[PDB]
């Protein structure tokens, strides 16, 4: 019919539904006016996780109702940054981030300015219009840094 | 036991594959706090699930207990558990990719370990609902910059009129995030002390835990005494050994510079650049992801 769907950012999405269908067809629903994948969505109804397999009738919900949704944090992953001293820093990142944001992580985490920095993965010297996923950089790998 | 046995490099759980999620938790449910000890201890019924029992067994005998004697356990320990975990719920990355927190415990809690709710809340007169975590969720321009986790847990309640239909001895509250790119504030003053009396309809809860992230990646702060200055954090891949056949290291670091600045305001912490934020407390104002309170036990009065 008529819901709301209320995010922390502050937007009020308004979606059209029936009664009987799962929390999973509405979640596709938000990914279609918000882009954001159902796997990360969190239907929440007066303090109430709302599961997939549930139907919308049973949490009590009718028209001009209002539920919330945030969003879970997943994907990503941590790489390894060593010098060739040894010392050693650590970086949350994900895939298709570019090695120029990975160069701003560092920044951001130890001060060292990006373009002082040259980033090492598999004995190759790392572009920084590129992300870690062209260079097939996964969880937990290791990257070297030598400072210009 | 002891302190000293928990404090170090090579110490807490051993983080492998996108793990952080499950070894934060755990550390922070299971390294010094007790309020979660009969779930590992309470035996084998009828409504069991078939994984029961060795699940308990592993978590009690191969985790805990070894993290609370030596101070470390191996990866090969939780990815047993993330196997089992991957059998009760299948396609959903258990083995291979960071999840929430949630996801983990709810699998855990409620499949697995027939485990009583946590939280039974009531919207205004309605009928209770039954939880292991509470979301806060409000608005925030009114509000403050730099709440304190009470004020968020009041805001959260009155917006939707909820209530504690009976106080709870575990609670854990996730604070208000919206994916990797979006905190609602920049700080958060984690409060040490819960006062929940106005949120019964008819005292005290601790904070013994917080967990943090700031976009992949799960670490820990764990309070293990009433004193000040009794803060650790934890990091399960503070560090690795080899290359792609290696293997990482996590440590248990003091972080008594906490205490010093929960000792300040909020509107303290907010005039403070959070570069100038020493040692990891920057890590627990900035990125907590949940609170974690008890009973209180640690404390006097």
């Amino acid at each position: 019919m008529q819901i709301f769907v209320k995010t922390l950012t502050g937007k009020t999405i308004t979606l059209e539904v029936e009664p009987s269908d799962t929390i999973e067809n509405v979640k596709a629903k938000i990914q279609d006016k918000e882009g954001i994948p159902p796997d990360q969505q969190r239907l929440i109804f007066a303090g109430k996780q709302l599961e997939d397999g549930r139907t919308l009738s049973d949490y009590n919900i009718q028209k001009e109702s209002t539920l919330h949704l945030v969003l879970r944090l997943r994907g990503g992953m941590q790489i390894f940054v060593k010098t060739l001293t040894g010392k050693t820093i650590t970086l949350e990142v994900e895939p298709s981030d570019t090695i120029e944001n990975v160069k701003a992580k560092i920044q951001d985490k130890e001060g060292i300015p990006p373009d002082q920095q040259r980033l090492i993965f598999a004995g190759k010297q790392l572009e920084d219009g590129r992300t870690l996923s062209d260079y097939n950089i996964q969880k937990e790998s290791t990257l070297h840094l030598v400072l210009r | 036991m002891g302190l000293e046995v928990m404090v170090g490099k090579k110490k807490g759980i051993q983080g492998h594959y996108n793990s952080s999620y499950l070894d934060s938790t755990l550390f922070c449910l299971f390294s010094f706090s007790s309020v979660l000890d009969t779930v590992l201890l309470r035996p084998r019924s009828k409504t069991d699930v078939e994984y029961y029992k060795e699940t308990q067994e592993l978590l009690r005998t191969e985790i805990v207990n070894p993290l609370r004697i030596h101070g470390y356990v191996c990866a090969t320990k939780i990815m047993k558990l993330r196997r089992i975990l991957e059998k009760v719920e299948a396609a959903s990355g258990f083995t291979s990719e960071e999840k929430d927190p949630e996801e983990f415990l709810n699998i855990l809690f409620h499949h697995i370990l027939r485990v009583d709710p946590l939280l039974r809340l009531r919207s205004a007169g309605q009928k209770v609902q039954d939880c292991y975590f509470y979301q806060i969720f409000m608005d925030k321009k009114d509000k403050v910059m730099v709440p304190t986790s009470q004020q968020l847990l009041e805001w959260s309640f009155i917006n939707s009129d909820l209530k504690f239909a009976e106080a709870p001895s575990c609670l854990i509250i996730q604070m208000p995030r919206f994916g990797k790119d979006f905190k609602m504030f920049n700080k958060i003053f984690p409060s040490l002390e819960l006062d929940i009396t106005d949120l019964l309809d008819d005292q005290q809860m601790e904070l013994f835990a917080v967990l943090c992230i700031e976009t992949s990646h799960y670490v820990a702060f764990v309070k293990y005494g009433s004193a000040d200055s009794a803060w650790l954090f934890f990091d399960s891949m503070a560090d690795r050994d080899g290359g792609q056949n290696g293997f990482n290291i996590p440590q248990v670091s003091r972080c008594p510079e906490v205490g010093e600045y929960l000792k300040m305001t909020p509107e303290e912490l907010h005039a403070l650049d959070p570069k100038n934020i020493q040692g990891y407390a920057r890590r627990l104002l900035c990125d907590a992801y949940m609170c974690m309170y008890q009973s209180p036990t640690m404390s006097l009065y």
